[PDB]
């Protein structure tokens, strides 16, 4: 699965 | 063997035509099995392999939200970066993100990684320990502190360390056939003479899978190699790859030369002669 | 802002067999940014109904796509790939040579 949350830059 | 579960995300800003393009393609080494394309006629996460067809709504729904959410954060991200670089909103920009986890030949976690790039360049990288980040710009430093104060590496490490490996497992299972099956290279030499006194010999590897392959043109024993042009391995379009190495020889000497081809689907290395 | 120019490779799925049906491929890679124009050509004319794969990139972040179409090699017919990108003064055309 793709990661549950991504980084907010 | 050794395996990896990896995703590639790309967001491209579209000045005139509003909302940026967001694409997302996942892989179980060398094989694409899902993809999300907010542009596609179906802005949903779809299976790209057939062994993935045997997956229930729950999954596709959930992954579709995941992709949608990232596309949303990526659109906020794209704005923030347009800011850090004091950039006109009328130009296009690309935010890319790649992340993956790997298993040891022994079946468990091995290494996991994560990176961001903006307008083609490295921007922020999750470090080896998977507890820190390395910025590349100063803009990136802001993204770096923001990041640490938020504790993103912690989340990322979990995913990367369990979730990712746990599912890689499940995909290997569901892809038993396809994935664990190697396809060796049909092989052959070809002669194409240049001048009155010399020609090109081209060693060919066709239809192999996975894509790692090795081609070498060595002359009778010493296998020193003379400049050999190797085209970039390529896809045939059917799931298999193609590759070829060429060398220039003086007519008459075409036997002095032998091509060795290496590939997992070969019980052993193969030699070819013209 | 980084830009990388596309590498092009025109080639067929199976070895060229005059009269034997096949698949013509234009493989474009190692470019940045991702906006690219790729046309398959048959004797200078743009082949309609071509297809391409899902945009994806590799480790150094450069993009790659495979463009292709079903076709039938002939000794006479001239095939090519025509590519356009910001890094190119003008489109680049590379001729299919069944030998590659």
């Amino acid at each position: 699965v793709m990661a549950p949350r991504t980084v907010l830059l | 063997g050794s395996h990896s579960l990896k995703y590639f995300h790309t967001s491209v800003s579209r000045p005139g035509r509003g909302e940026p393009r967001f694409i997302s393609v996942g892989y179980v080494d060398d094989t694409q099995f899902v993809r999300f394309d907010n542009d596609a006629a179906s802005p949903r996460m779809v299976p790209r392999a057939p062994w993935m067809e045997q997956e229930g709504s729950e999954y596709w729904d959930r992954e579709t939200r995941s992709a949608r959410d990232t596309a949303q954060i990526f659109r906020v991200n794209l704005r923030t970066l347009r800011g850090y670089y004091n950039q006109s909103e009328a130009g296009s920009h690309t935010l890319q993100w790649m992340h993956g986890c790997e298993l040891g030949p022994d079946g468990r976690f091995l290494r996991g990684y994560e990176q961001f790039a903006y307008d083609g360049k490295d921007y922020l990288t999750l470090n080896e320990d998977l507890r820190s980040w390395t910025a590349v710009d100063t803009a990136a430093q802001i993204s770096e502190q923001k990041s640490n104060d938020a504790s993103e590496a912690e989340h990322q490490r979990a995913y990367l360390e369990d979730t990712c490996v746990e599912w890689l497992h499940k995909y290997l299972e569901k892809g038993k056939e396809t994935l664990l099956h190697l396809e060796p290279p049909k092989t052959h030499v070809t002669h194409h003479p240049i001048s009155d006194h010399e020609a090109t010999l081209r060693c060919w590897a066709l239809g192999f899978y996975p894509a790692e392959i090795t081609l070498t043109w060595q002359q009778d024993g010493e296998g020193h190699t003379q400049d050999t042009e190797l085209v970039e391995t390529r896809p045939a379009g059917d799931g298999t790859f193609q590759k070829w190495a060429a060398v220039v020889v003086p007519s008459g000497e075409e036997q002095a030369y032998t091509c060795h081809v290496q590939h997992e689907g070969l019980p052993e290395p193969v030699t070819l002669r013209w | 802002m980084i830009q990388r120019t596309p590498k092009i490779q025109v080639y067929s799925r199976h070895p060229a067999e005059n009269g034997k049906s096949n698949f013509l491929n234009c493989y474009v890679s190692g470019f940045h940014p991702s906006d690219i124009e790729v046309d398959l050509l048959k004797n200078g004319e743009r082949i309609e109904k071509v297809e391409h794969s899902d945009l994806s990139f590799s480790k150094d972040w450069s993009f790659y796509l495979l463009y292709y179409t079903e076709f039938t090699p002939t000794e006479k017919d001239e095939y090519a790939c025509r590519v356009n990108h910001v890094t190119l003064s003008q489109p680049k055309i590379v001729k299919w040579d069944r030998d590659m």
